[PDB]
RNA sequence: UGAAGGUGAAGGCCGGCGCGCUCGCCGGCCGAGGUGGGAUCCCGAGGCCUCUCCAGUCCGCCGAGGGCGCACCACCGGCCC
RNA sequence: GUAAGAAGCCCGGCUCGCUGGCGUGAGCCGGGCGUGGAAUGGAGUGCCUAGUGGGCCACUUUUGGUAAGCAGAACUGGCGCUGCGGGAUGAACCGAACGCCGGGUUAAGGCGCCCGAUGCCGACGCUCAUCAGACCCCAGAAAAGGUGUUGGUUGAUA
RNA sequence: UGGGGCGGUACACCUGUCAAACGGUAACGCAGGUGUCCUAAGGCGAGCUCAGGGAGGACAGAAACCUCCCGUGGAGCAGAAGGGCAAAAGCUCGCUUGAUCUUGAUUUUCAGUACGAAUACAGACCGUGAAAGCGGGGCCUCACGAUCCUUCUGACCUUUU
RNA sequence: GUCUACGGCCAUACCACCCUGAACGCGCCCGAUCUCGUCUGAUCUCGGAAGCUAAGCAGGGUCGGGCCUGGUUAGUACUUGGAUGGGAGACCGCCUGGGAAUACCGGGUGCUGUAGGCUU
């Protein structure tokens, strides 16, 4: 009682049936995987970004005014 | 039935061409790879750690860690109708970048360019690539002499 | 190749251009064949055999029937041929008589799957002359090499037999 | 503007050849209906119209 | 949630007492955090047809552009053992 | 195998126990700039889930074997589940894929009679067999030979 | 299992080829190997050159030992083969014990599960080096094994109702 | 025109043998107290400056060997897709497209970045 042993014939068929879809892609990855001595950081700066914002606040309202300076010099 | 060593039929690939053996030329290890780079892959076999496996040979993948020595890289993989993304670890050694992009890249700086520079004109030229088109009716000359004359040729049983 | 009733079809050729090479040479050549879209093919056929070129590295100039200069004088064509059978490859002279050159050439191909059995595919033809009166090898042409020639027509068929079919005259077949 | 006006036109439904075919298995250089038959084309709508 | 003994799910912003030290003490305000995409909804220059001019209130719709953003998805962050 | 743009480019400013001649890098904020090679069409995502888990043939590539309608593989297409026209008949060869009817035209094959259609005043040649020949898969034959006959090449002689 | 039995192991593993130039791919198909060996044959630093060939030198001879020249690896690197290595990855010397303690991520076979083997990081304690640095076993590719049960190590560790 | 220190690309830069080398350099060269290591100041370390282009290095030469690159070999060999094409088979030809390598014959024989000297 003998047999086959091994055979690829008809699976291309089966695998275009349904389709090869590429993975779905999206923007903001995981970051699953990275070094340790840099994630760390990471934390640390977002965990201190608060800090900053009035002074943000000021530069960009007053940029923003300077921002207005372009339509104000062409009008 | 084979086996499934790790370099099973590499006795050419992790090998290095004619009259290229030695040490490395280091100007290998003096580049900059940072994050988000598009990098194509080669084993080189004359320093056996952190050599990929014969599946990736050949890929093109994209950076997405750096070490101090290394850099990992995503690849697809086709195995059995479904398609992978895989996370491998890789040193430096068996790297290089890419000129895929670069094309693209001169046609945008130059398009962004040839856009605002020529705006005020009024014309929106072209800016968008197009295939081989036809071939442009014109003349020929015959500067005085008739053409040449061909005909076939006799057999012969040279050899 | 098939074949129907067969013409000559003059077509002229060149290679393309390059900052190399400004104008290239012309060439060439005189090709019989049914219509022009199959000479156009038989001339990349020959071409690239003896120079290198391609239908993608040349254009064609010019493609043309030529006709004959005096169709109404009867003429001695000899031609010159290269085939292979299914041993080796050979070559050859024939020789015939017609008003056409077209219609010579034609008159060959039939001749050739019937002695040798060629297919068209199997043949290349070389070079066509208007021979004289002498200078022909052949004696099947020399029979007619005659001022005062004359012969009957002998024994001769009844062609338009199914007009009647059933009759009572038996034929006659002596005129 | 040639894309859009033949994406609106349906792929035209013909009717067999009036007439016959030689060998629609071989090209047009061998006695078949196959490949670039540049002018001749035209012959042949007449027949399937 | 842990083998068990046993523990047991939210923050900030501002001002007073120690040195913002990736830190402990007195008083108010909000409050289930955010990034991106997001069916619908909201505001709206100028109007589409007005037998003519201008004034021009009800009503659609446009439509520039701009906002509140449901479920759900991907990521960041936070809390409990 | 990658790439062919809004998940892009640019401007300015903030936070960092990370690294440090000074600096880099990454992350957050706020603004300015829309067609980015061809030809095609509606995409995405989640649950429950049966029958199967003995295979077979053909071109091409191919291993063992003298070979096999033999044994084992790669590529695509078919059979199995699939009828119909042709191959006289036929699992798979060639054409072509099916609701029930009318008219016209075709494919592949063919047109003496069985049997639908050449009952063309068809064209040019070859060939006579005291075993004639006759259409892929395909169902029968080689070396060597022949003043049988028709063509051709070469070299000589008149 | 080219009927079964006798024979063999194609029953877990490694190299080359067959295999049709990514990868993957069969048969009691070809040729061969494994169930080990190492206190150094592991790890750092320094210095040097291999196989052979030629010409000379008391006994000395085909071959002991000395010297010079040529020497792109034609030698060696534990074992089968394949790849790779020249002021090395080889030979010789000095010092040592990263063959240690601890989380998690990835690759290989693959269902995209486990064993085993391997890789790149992080925290500790260390060794060698003038220092850059290198090292958490053997230059790379193979050398090995679940629940249940038993035995040993560890914390002034929980329970014994 | 050219050298020194550090290098990148690693024979258009290598191998053998011949000619020339102003100035600055680079080296040869002279010794062994102390530093250091050798069976042996030969190599390695140290302290020096009488003499020298002989060598090394630099440039240059060879109807030079090799290397780099063209041509020819050749639209040849081979090859995708096709046919109720041939043939007893082995194999051959054709349509549509792509397209090599030897022999043989020519040419070339190091480019350069940073810092600093000579060439008054
Ligand atoms: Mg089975
Ligand atoms: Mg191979
Ligand atoms: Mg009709
Ligand atoms: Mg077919
Ligand atoms: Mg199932
Ligand atoms: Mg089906
Ligand atoms: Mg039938
Ligand atoms: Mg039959
Ligand atoms: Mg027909
Ligand atoms: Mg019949
Ligand atoms: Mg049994
Ligand atoms: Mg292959
Ligand atoms: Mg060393
Ligand atoms: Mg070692
Ligand atoms: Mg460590
Ligand atoms: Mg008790
Ligand atoms: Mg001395
Ligand atoms: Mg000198
Ligand atoms: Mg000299
Ligand atoms: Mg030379």
């Amino acid at each position: 009682a003998k047999s086959k042993n091994h055979t690829t014939h008809n699976q291309s068929r089966k695998w275009h049936r349904n389709g090869i879809k590429k993975p779905r892609s999206q923007r903001y990855e995981s970051l699953k995987g990275v070094d340790p001595k840099f994630l760390r950081n990471m934390r640390f700066a977002k965990k201190h970004n608060k800090k900053g914002l009035k002074k943000m606040q000021a530069n960009n309202a007053k940029a923003m005014a300077a921002r207005a300076e372009a339509i104000k010099a062409l009008v | 039935t084979n086996t499934k060593g790790k370099r099973r039929g590499t006795r050419y690939m992790f090998s290095r061409p004619f009259r290229k053996h030695g040490v490395v030329p280091l100007a290998t290890y003096m580049r900059i790879y940072k994050k988000g780079d598009i990098v194509d892959i080669k084993g080189m076999g004359t320093v056996q750690k952190g050599m990929p496996h014969k599946c990736y040979h050949g890929k093109t993948g994209r950076v997405y860690n750096v070490t101090q020595h290394a850099v990992g890289i995503v690849v697809n993989k086709q195995v059995k109708g479904k398609i992978l993304a895989k996370r491998i670890n890789v040193r430096i050694e068996h790297i290089k970048h890419s000129k895929s992009r670069d094309s693209f890249l001169k046609r945008v700086k130059e398009n962004d360019q040839k856009k605002k520079e020529a705006k005020e004109k009024g014309t929106w030229v072209q800016l968008k690539r197009q295939p081989a088109p036809p071939r442009e009716a014109h003349f020929v000359r015959t500067n005085g002499k008739e053409p040449e004359l061909l005909e076939p040729i006799p057999y012969e049983f040279m050899a | 190749k098939a074949s129907g009733t067969l013409r000559e079809y003059k077509v002229v050729g060149r290679c393309l251009p390059t900052p190399k090479c400004r104008t290239p040479p012309l060439y060439r050549m005189r090709i019989f064949a049914p219509n022009h879209v199959v000479a156009k093919s038989r001339f990349w056929y020959f071409v690239s055999q003896l120079k290198k070129m391609k239908k993608s590295s040349g254009e064609i100039v010019y493609c043309g029937q030529v006709f004959e200069k005096s169709p109404l004088r009867v003429k001695n064509f000899g031609i010159w041929l290269r085939y292979d059978s299914r041993s080796g490859t050979h070559n050859m002279y024939r020789e015939y008589r017609d008003l056409t050159t077209a219609g010579a050439v034609t008159q060959c191909y039939r001749d050739m799957g019937a002695r040798h059995r060629a297919r068209a595919h199997s043949i290349q033809i070389m070079k066509v002359e208007e021979i004289a009166a002498s200078k022909c090898r052949r004696p099947a042409v020399k029979q007619f090499h005659d001022s005062k020639i004359k012969f009957p027509l002998p024994h001769r068929v009844l062609r338009r037999q199914h007009k009647p079919r059933f009759t009572t005259k038996r034929p006659n077949t002596f005129f | 503007r040639f894309k859009e006006a033949n994406n609106f036109l349906w792929p035209f439904k013909l009717s067999s050849p009036r007439g016959g075919m030689k060998k629609k298995t071989t090209h047009f250089v061998e006695g078949e209906d196959a490949g670039n038959r540049e002018d001749q084309i035209n012959r042949l709508i007449r027949r399937m119209n």
